[PDB]
């Protein structure tokens, strides 16, 4: 065999065997979501308090690209980091070059395209990362998901990492709850029991809940981080759902 | 066995990893089916969508190429879209330095020599899909070319790829021994597509909704998808009869 | 602009009105006095319903036209249909990093379902400007009276300019479609 | 990355040998002997030509003798498609040299940049050295009529009599025992082809299985004349020194 | 045709003295005949008791000047927090200058 | 990233065997059977067209080749290495002669940079030898009328006539009983008929063989007129309908 | 095979490791640093007696304040030199002052890990720079392949660097003149050499500020010896 | 096992071992610790000797007047990330006329040590870092790990036996981070943070190395005498 | 490029692609160097298994890098004619900016450090040659001999012997040459140095060449029967 020792080499299954192993990376990751709502979206994320000694609200999850596109992602953080410094490229040229901001189908391709092109060759190795990303533009809202292989879908609702099944199951229920559509700030709200409910399988350290938001109405369009008395407000709606 | 990794000959004179990125391209588990009419060139892929969390607008191995073409690929997505926008790019620098619109079967002859590069090129890997170009074409008329990871690609009166592609196949082959000719004898486009998607339905043995299809017609100076009320409207035409 | 080389005069013009926008020229091109052409077609096709109005140099407006017209086709492949302020902006982006060699002066003008007619003006610095209109005008005016406007006002750029003069071209964009219309010396003088 | 799959052509084996060179060799070995023999008044380059078939067309071809310039030609043993990519080289390096000195190159200059280049592929680049030997035949007014011999080490030496390919060892016996240095030219030509004749691996030796070539000062006063030698020219001489 | 220099006027003085230094120059700024600014300095404390004025066309006297006190900050980095003596700092800035003999600055340096 | 294959990937083994070169000559061993015969005013060129499927449209796939007005190549092997060594023969026909000497090159040296380029597969770094042998058939006014067959190791050879792929083994023995130095054209095409059928299975008509012919020049074939010098091109496609025709008098 | 700058499961660079091994192989070369000078000495170890000696340069001018001594494979020490001569005198140059003796040290040690797949393989020499500058004065610094310096108030390295460092221990303090130095490196050397110590087999250095580098004469280190022998027999 | 030959490869687990042991660099290395109030951030080192007559590896690096790093692991790559941060920093200053923020200055460091574990040939850096400084929003402490991994925290502490300072800030957090606008106080609390990761030795003049940044204070490194106030 | 690390260190210190190298040049036919008073000889064996030869164009094994300096060599063949033709440039170089030619110290080094440069440099293989280089410096009497090998170590030698069966050689010459007192003539040097060479060699026929260095470029070739004389009259004085 030793099918599976280099990155783009086809198995006799016609399987990527790397990118397979940079999915467990992921799955082996903390939790995080993505709801799409009514005119924008919500992304709400799990940091694991590893220890007293982190500062609370200082290690910032969530990343902007451009102005109105909100992006977090599950599994290795750094390799995160350097496809949303992509996505920043990819956005600024499309500006710079079009005009108008880039839309997300668009931009959710310029992802793609780059994530593939990291199981096409031995001297590279694929992302360790499911990214969840979205945001509004002038056809409105969209939610996204990328996965190591660079496969990518529009979603509803959308989870990835440790508690995806967790946080999956609870998605679905919403989806059904809720066919003419579900509002921004509940959304913010859910995402928060989301995180809850799917910190149950992660439940060793205690953990802290971070969110952010586009909408067309509440946000103007933009991304914004969720802080404040409407972070409190989506805590306790957590905190009561879970007793 | 090294030769086996790579894109090297193995003693029988086999390339392995070629073969290997032909049972990518069933990965998927769909399977698609292309005819010609007099006007028109009609393509159909079936539709699974499994999670209900997905928006089902976005889930489409269908592309618009060019105004003209139009193109379905059967094998994992990401391969897929890596395909069609280096077509995408194809086409449009064509027409760009050589005053025309490229044809369906260039378009097709140029991605087949890039998938025969990777056959022979060590550092790049085939891709796992097979693409099937379809266009009115405005001097061939009615037009269906196929590429697979081999780099190889051929004209067709009619195909089918996926799976059960063998059972389509015949399907195909018994009507047009037949109707005696290269092509679905119909006026418009409309009953060309019920053609497409009845026999699919005969050779598959599957019942179809129109959430279960997604349909791509190429007609004179455009191709274009149909949405799911336009195959709706179909499936009802064809229950009717 | 080098010698010798075939110059596209100036007189063009766009108008926005209610149903849309009209863009307008004349057919005259010249190689010092000597009129190269006299049936020459300056209102150019970059988009279905984008077209753009060349002055300056024939050369470097159509090179320019015909990287425009690639570079919306490619567009239009991935992202849909492009915007009017989109088609803008790529006119400008060469006419602006290549202005030392470049003698183009453009107007841009198109037809949108939500945006409904816009113009775009792009003179020799590689600068952009929206406008209503661009070369006693009202917004919202007919088509026909828009059509009168553009015939009266180029009319007398050829009567008292060179290098102006032949027909009087125009296209008419609109949620209906593309219509060309053509004007004759014996028409247009005599007003 | 692709480290896994690099057969590293240009190293050492432990007792010092570079194994490509070593196995391009062996593969020479099995090649078409080749033999040249310095005279006097010329040179002689004799080859036969790998199991032939009988619907090759023999006239227009050419498999083992090449020219180099009007004074130079070799014969060659081993990958003839690995040989023309060197030869077409060693053309062009002639001309250079008659452009920059108007003068015909030197024989030894001309082998020794063609061994040079030889020589690189065996020490970087990492790609498989040429599967060739060949014997060079010419002349030039410093050292007069030259035999060398050049294989893929890129190491090359001079001679009197030299075979290379198959049967040198055999070959190379029976030249060391018949030839003497007041030779001319027309015995040289009979001892070629008595040697190719025993120690060849067919029944018998015949005109279409060989090549045949001589320089000689045989034109009008002073002056190198190379003949190729035809089908039926190459048949006369075999009749002629009776082998058939 | 486009002129890359231009004259900011000024003018400055260096005198030193046995124990210690100086180095003057006038706050007023110019171009032509119009006034810029009545107070913009062109004397730096640039570190390790050096100061330094470039005097001529201001852009090149304030990059001069930008790059020589990088040029200290770098030296106490790469040399165990040294100082700059004086005729070290005159060594490096000989350098700066010539390293652009083919597109001066148009300065008069004095440190 | 970028192309870290720069190593030779053909490589001798201890037995002195570049195992590539051989594997690649499998390859084509299993290829399907083309041959070329040598008359004496021209020369065929034909192979089996094997179909992949009915469906399939067997005319848009071209196993035999124009490269110049007066050479053409048929193949056995791998068809998409075939495809490609077309489009770089057909341009360097160009770049390395016509557009020097203002006329097309002749046979040989075309065979020659094909040749070439197929060396080089079998050296250069990342890289693997093409899995075809060619057969070019070509005329030109100093040499006249020739056939050459082209290996993937880069070596060729002139040939008054041969075969290669399937059954090349049997087809040669064919070819040295019927074959002599006075063929004309009509009965070298007449004896390339009689070769293939032997190895040939299914069907056997215009429409599942391909043949063409570098004989007289064709001034209908040109596509203008004014110019005596230019008569037209030496190679030609037989027509389905035109191979039907001497399948009756078989 | 295996990569180049690969890590083993310990947490070190392989190749490294075992360029340290080669360094064990070379011959011995001592140093000692005093507040009167530095004192560099090395073991020639001649291959055969044909070989002659004097051509053996294992001992190295930098520049006028700066020596280096070399031990391991001493012909990849040949650009390590080179490289130190020009950052010495290019340093000169831009600031019209001697470089410190760190400084150097620290732009040698630069070049030390720039290998990998930069050239092929880490350095197999390990170097005893000695020097002096205004600043920290009299100075003995150990630069391997790894990248790192020590400075050293004595040091050995080479074949018998383990036990000449066990006795550099007990014979090192902060009062030792320029003397007892000289006479301690060739004391140290002929306890770990093979062949018997003289003045062709061995050779001496020093740097001091006021004469900076200097090699010493075989006539000088063969008195050295013989005053060495003496005072040992004198108790 | 067979998944370790270089950094481009994945384990089936989904680990990549090449980062893990450059990761193990940092355990062999001598320990270090970092904490912060409000006012002030502080780097404490134990610097390691070879032997007794050899001076002792200095483990601060200074990068700008408000802003340093303590090293851990292999040296030469804490002076390649230490060099980088110093430009990142200056081009911050020269362009922007800015003070580079602690936050970005550990960004650019993520940046920086993920393109060496994604690359074929190169390899990741086998250092781990604690980065103080004094930016606009106060006093910052961060921890680099080479794995791209970086981290603000109160304090913490890397290297041999770097547990037992660790635990022990852990347990005083809520005393030191009250140290505002006294510096020699914060110092004595990391000085005893840092005995709790020593074994057999203690600390000594020539050994102890102390860091310290804040308001109204450059970064500005003791070593020597001017240590021997805190033991 | 080729980039591969070919030359690396192994665990017990080695780097075995320099040490084979050291074995191509163990293969290699001797070659003997060996200096008296006034005067280098180079001394060189050619292996008799191949007759047919024309020694008039087989390329000599010493060879002239300037007029006052030559070198001859042990190993790979085709490699010494690279550091060969890269020593000829440099000698050329140095003339034209130093306007003085190359010491025999100065040459030797530059050799030793290609040599060096290629066992850490990617893509490439040590050289499979060990070579020695004998001269003397513009305006000065004084004898040079130096010796180079794959790893890029160089020094002077009063003696020297490289290649196969180079041991049996060293061994002779250990204790016949005298550092106190060289070959005092040009006659002595020669003698000692095919004394040292029919140790090894089998036949003092075709297989023994002798080159000669003196003072101010006066290099000359030995011929056959020249040197046969030294053979003959060695024989006669050995049966004793
Ligand atoms: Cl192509
Ligand atoms: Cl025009
Ligand atoms: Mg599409
Ligand atoms: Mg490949
Ligand atoms: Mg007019």
């Amino acid at each position: 065999t030793g099918y599976d020792l280099s990155n783009s080499v086809f198995s006799p299954d016609g399987r990527n065997f790397q990118v397979e192993y940079a999915v467990k990376a992921v799955e082996n990751g903390t939790t995080s979501i993505g709801i799409k709502c009514n005119d924008g979206v919500v992304f709400a994320v799990e940091k694991l308090i590893t220890s007293k000694l982190l500062v609370p609200q200082k290690n910032v999850k969530i990343q902007v690209v451009d102005r109105h596109i909100g992006c977090v992602y599950s599994g290795l953080i750094p390799d995160g980091r350097h496809l949303v410094n992509r996505g920043r490229e990819e956005a600024a040229s499309f500006k710079k070059l079009y005009k108008t901001p880039i839309p997300i189908p668009a931009f959710a391709d310029r992802l793609g395209q780059y994530v593939q092109a990291h199981t096409l060759y031995n001297s590279v190795r694929p992302f360790g990362v499911s990214t969840i990303f979205g945001g509004v533009d002038k056809n409105g809202a969209h939610l996204y998901m990328l996965e190591p292989s660079g496969s990518y879908w529009g979603y509803k609702g959308a989870a990835t990492g440790k508690g995806r099944q967790s946080a999956k199951a609870e998605l679905e229920k919403l989806v059904d709850h809720h066919p003419e559509g579900l509002s921004a700030r509940e959304a913010v709200k859910q995402a928060a029991k989301i995180i809850y409910l799917a910190h149950e399988d992660n439940k060793e350290k205690d953990f802290e809940l971070e969110i952010s938001w586009c909408s067309l109405s509440e946000t103007n369009g933009l991304h914004k981080f969720v802080k404040g008395d409407l972070l409190q407000e989506a805590i306790d709606f957590a905190q009561k759902e879970i007793n | 066995g090294y030769d086996r990794h790579i894109t090297i000959f193995s003693p029988e004179g086999r390339l392995y990893q070629v073969e290997y990125a032909f049972k990518a391209t069933n990965q998927t588990n769909i399977n698609s089916l292309a005819v010609r009419g007099k006007d028109c060139t009609v393509v159909i892929s079936q539709k699974k969508v499994p999670d209900k969390l997905l928006d089902p607008t976005t889930v489409s191995y269908i592309f618009c190429i060019s105004r003209t073409i139009g193109m379905v690929v059967n094998g994992p997505i990401p391969d897929a879209r890596n395909a069609a926008l280096r077509a995408k790019a194809e086409a449009a620098e064509f027409r760009y330095k050589y005053g025309y619109d490229m044809p369906c079967d260039v378009l097709a002859k140029r991605m087949a020599n890039l998938s025969q590069i990777y056959t022979q090129r060590a550092y790049m890997r085939p891709l796992g899909v097979i693409l099937t170009f379809v266009s009115v074409d405005e001097e061939l008329g009615p037009s269906i070319y196929k590429t697979d990871p081999a780099g190889y690609y051929v004209g067709y009166k009619a195909t089918a790829t996926g799976p059960k592609q063998q059972e389509i196949t015949t399907n195909l082959e018994n009507h047009f021994k037949k109707s005696k000719i290269d092509h679905i004898n119909e006026e418009s486009w409309e009953k060309v597509v019920e053609f497409a998607i009845t026999h699919m339905i005969d050779a598959l043995g599957t019942e179809f909704s129109k959430n279960d299809l997604e349909v791509g017609v190429a007609t004179k100076d455009k191709f274009f998808t149909l949405s799911a009320e336009n195959i709706e409207e179909r499936l009802v035409a064809i229950a009717e009869q | 602009l080098k010698k010798g080389e075939v110059s596209l005069g100036t007189s063009i013009m766009a108008v926005t009105f209610k149903d849309g926008v009209i863009l307008g020229a004349d057919s005259r091109t010249t190689t010092g006095a000597y009129i190269a052409n006299r049936v020459t077609d300056k209102l150019t096709r970059v988009h279905d319903k984008i077209w753009c109005c060349r002055s300056g140099s024939a050369a470097d407006t159509q090179a320019i036209a015909d990287i425009v017209q690639y570079h919306l086709e490619l567009y239009t492949s991935q992202y849909g249909t492009p915007s009017t302020e989109t088609a803008a902006s790529v006119f400008k982006e060469l006419c602006y990093e290549n202005k030392d060699n470049l003698t183009a002066g453009i107007i841009v003008a198109g037809y949108d379902d939500k945006n409904k007619g816009e113009v775009y003006t792009i003179p020799l610095g590689g600068s952009v400007h929206k406008l209503p209109y661009a070369i006693n005008f009202r917004e919202n005016m007919s088509k026909e009276e828009t059509v009168d406007f553009i015939k009266h006002s180029l009319s007398q750029a050829i009567k008292w300019d060179g290098s102006s003069g032949g027909v009087i071209r125009m296209v008419v964009l609109t949620a209906a479609g593309v219509e060309r219309l053509i004007f004759y010396p014996d028409e247009y003088e005599q007003l | 990355g692709s480290r896994r799959y690099d057969s590293r052509t240009t190293i050492f084996s432990p007792e010092g040998r570079l194994y490509q060179v070593e196995y391009a060799l062996e593969s020479i070995s099995h090649a078409g002997t080749a033999i040249g023999i310095m005279a006097s008044d010329g040179i002689v380059l004799a080859a036969e030509r790998k199991v032939t078939s009988t619907l090759l067309e023999q006239d227009t071809s050419t498999e083992k003798l090449y020219k180099l310039n009007d004074k130079i030609a070799v014969a060659v043993a081993g990958l003839t498609a690995d040989a023309e990519i060197l030869i077409n080289t060693a053309r062009i390096h002639a001309q250079n040299y008659l452009k920059t000195y108007n003068e015909d190159i030197p024989v030894e200059i001309l082998v020794r940049r063609l061994s040079d280049i030889k020589q690189g592929y065996t020490q970087h680049g990492g790609l498989r050295p040429f599967g060739v030997s060949f014997i060079y035949a010419g002349y030039d007014d410093r050292y007069g009529y030259q035999l060398y011999t050049s294989n893929p080490s890129g190491n090359y030496t001079g001679w009197k009599a030299i075979s290379v390919g198959a049967n040198t060892s055999a070959a190379q016996t029976l030249l060391q025992m018949d030839y003497k240095d007041d030779m001319k030219v027309d015995d040289a030509i009979e001892l070629a082809l008595k040697t190719l004749s025993k120690t060849t691996d067919s029944s018998a030796l015949t005109y279409d299985r060989l090549e045949f070539a001589t320089i000689r000062k045989g034109a009008n006063d002073g002056e190198v004349y190379q003949k190729i030698f035809k089908p039926q020219e190459i048949k006369d001489i075999l009749v002629k020194t009776g082998i058939t | 045709q486009f002129n890359p220099y231009g004259d900011n006027g000024g003018t400055i003085l260096g005198i030193a003295g046995e124990d210690f230094a100086v180095l003057a120059g006038d706050t007023r700024n110019i171009t032509d005949y119009s006034i810029n600014s009545r107070y913009e300095p062109k004397v730096f404390d640039c570190g390790d008791n050096i100061v330094m004025s470039a005097n001529g066309f201001a852009a090149d006297g304030d990059a001069l000047v930008k790059r020589f006190k990088n040029s200290v900050k770098w030296y106490h980095f790469d040399h165990n927090d040294k100082k700059l003596s004086i005729n070290s700092a005159a060594r490096n800035i000989q350098h700066l200058l010539y390293g652009k003999r083919f597109f001066p600055y148009y300065v008069h340096t004095i440190i | 990233m970028t192309d870290r294959y720069s190593f030779s990937l053909t490589t001798f083994s201890p037995s002195g065997k570049l195992g590539q070169i051989d594997y690649a000559l499998t390859a084509v061993k299993q290829g399907v059977t083309s041959l070329g015969i040598k008359a004496t005013n021209g020369v065929v060129i034909a192979t089996e067209k094997k179909s992949s499927s009915p469906l399939a449209m067997s005319e848009t796939l071209s196993k035999v080749s124009l490269l110049t007005p007066d050479i053409g190549a048929v193949y056995s092997g791998m068809g998409p290495d075939y495809r490609v060594l077309v489009d770089k023969s057909r341009k360097v026909a160009h770049t390395s002669y016509k557009r020097i000497y203002g006329e097309y090159p002749p046979t040989k040296l075309l065979v020659s940079e094909v040749a070439k380029i197929m060396q080089e597969a079998t050296q250069s770094g990342g890289v693997r030898p093409f899995g075809v042998s060619l057969l070019i058939a070509g005329h030109d006014e100093f040499n006249g009328f020739s056939l050459y067959q082209v290996d993937p190791s880069g070596s060729y050879f002139p040939w008054k006539a041969t075969a290669i792929g399937k059954g090349s083994v049997a087809a040669k023995t064919f070819l040295e009983k019927r074959w002599n130095d006075e063929l004309e054209l009509e009965d070298a095409i007449h004896i390339a008929l009689l070769t293939l059928k032997e190895s040939v299975e299914g069907e056997f008509n215009g429409d599942t063989i391909e043949l063409a012919i570098i004989g007289d020049e064709n001034p209908d074939l040109l596509g203008y007129t004014g110019i005596p010098t230019d008569k037209g091109p030496r190679f030609r496609k037989l027509t389905s309908q035109e191979i039907n025709d001497r399948l009756e008098a078989l | 095979d295996r990569g180049v700058s690969t890590f083993s499961p310990e947490g070190r660079l392989f190749q490294v490791e075992y360029s340290l091994e080669a360094i064990k192989l070379g011959s011995t070369a001592i140093g000692i640093a005093t507040k009167e000078g530095v004192v560099l000495g090395v073991e020639k170890r001649a291959t055969s007696p044909l070989l002659e000696s004097d051509s053996i340069e294992k001992i190295v001018e930098i520049d006028r304040h700066i020596g280096c001594a070399m031990s391991g494979l001493t012909a990849d020490a040949r650009s390590m030199i080179e490289h130190a001569r020009t950052a010495a005198v290019t340093h000169n140059l831009y600031y019209d002052e001697d470089i410190n003796v760190e400084s150097l040290t620290q732009s040698v040690c630069d070049l030390a890990l720039r290998f990998g797949e930069l050239m092929s393989r880490p350095f197999g020499v390990a170097l005893l720079i000695a020097g002096h500058d205004a600043d920290d004065g009299y100075q003995l610094f150990h630069a391997e392949p790894s990248g790192t310096f020590y400075r050293y108030n004595a040091k050995a390295i080479g074949s018998g660097s383990e036990g000449a460092q066990a006795e550099l221990l007990n014979e090192w303090h902060s009062s030792l003149t320029l003397k007892e130095a000289e006479l301690l490196v060739l004391k140290i050397l002929k306890q770990v050499m093979e062949e018997k110590l003289d003045e062709n087999n061995a050779q001496l250095s020093c740097i001091t500020k006021q004469d900076g580098f200097k090699i010493y004469d075989n006539e000088k280190t063969a008195e050295l010896i013989k005053e060495l022998k003496e005072k040992e027999a004198a108790e | 096992n067979n998944y370790d030959g270089d950094t481009v490869t994945f384990s089936p687990t989904g680990r990549l071992f090449q980062v893990e042991y450059a990761l193990e660099a940092i355990k062999q290395g001598s320990v270090t610790v970092g904490l912060r109030s409000n006012t002030h951030a502080v780097l404490v080192a134990l610097k390691r000797n070879a032997d007794e007559l050899s001076s002792y590896q200095k483990k601060i690096i200074k990068c700008d007047e408000h802003m340093g790093l303590s090293l851990a692991g292999l040296a030469p790559d804490a002076r390649v990330l230490s060099n980088y941060l110093r430009q990142q920093c200056n081009y911050s200053s020269l362009v922007f006329n800015r003070k580079l923020a602690v936050e970005r200055a550990g960004h650019l460091l993520c940046d920086k040590a993920q393109k060496n574990t994604q690359s074929y040939g190169g390899r990741p850096y086998g250092v781990g870092l604690l980065i103080i400084g004094y930016d606009k929003s106060g006093a910052h402490l961060l921890e680099f790990q080479p794995s791209g991994n970086v981290t603000e925290l109160y304090g913490t502490a890397i290297g041999a036996r770097s547990q037992g300072a660790k635990t022990y800030l852990e347990r005083t957090l809520d005393t030191f981070i009250k140290i505002d606008g006294n510096p020699d106080e914060l110092i004595k609390a990391g000085v005893e943070a840092i005995s709790q990761s020593l074994r057999d030795e203690s600390l000594t003049v020539d050994n102890l190395s102390i860091a310290i940044v804040g308001k109204d204070t450059p970064f500005t490194i003791y070593d020597g005498e001017a240590v021997a106030k805190y033991i | 490029g080729y980039d591969r690390a070919l030359s690396i260190f192994s665990p017990d210190g080695h780097i075995f692609q320099v040490e084979y190298a050291l074995e191509a040049v163990k293969r290699g036919t001797c070659a003997v160097g060996v200096k008296g008073k006034n005067c280098v000889v180079l001394g060189c064996e050619r292996r008799s298994t191949l007759k047919l030869q024309d020694t008039r164009i087989t390329p000599s094994k010493v060879s002239k890098i300037d007029s006052h300096v030559v070198l001859s060599f042990s190993g790979l063949n085709a490699d010494s004619r690279i550091l060969i033709e890269k020593a000829r440039v440099e000698a050329q170089s140095h003339r034209l900016t130093l306007e003085d030619p190359v010491t025999v110290e100065y040459l030797t080094r530059y050799v030793a450090g290609v040599q060096q440069r290629y066992t850490q440099s990617g893509g490439v293989r040590p050289f499979g040659v060990s070579t020695l280089i004998a001269g003397f410096d513009p305006r000065d009497d004084e004898p040079k001999l130096y010796q180079t090998e794959p790893s890029g170590i160089y020094s002077s030698w009063s003696a020297q012997t490289i290649g196969r069966n180079s041991k049996t050689v060293r061994e002779f010459l250990e204790k016949n040459y005298d550092r106190k007192e060289p070959p005092a003539t040009v006659e002595e040097c020669v003698k000692l140095t095919v004394r040292s060479l029919l140790e090894v060699v089998q036949t003092g026929a075709k297989n023994i060449e002798i080159t000669v260095v003196k003072p101010d470029s006066d290099i000359v070739a030995l011929s056959s029967e020249e040197i046969n004389q030294y053979v003959t009259q060695i024989e006669q004085e050995k049966q004793e």
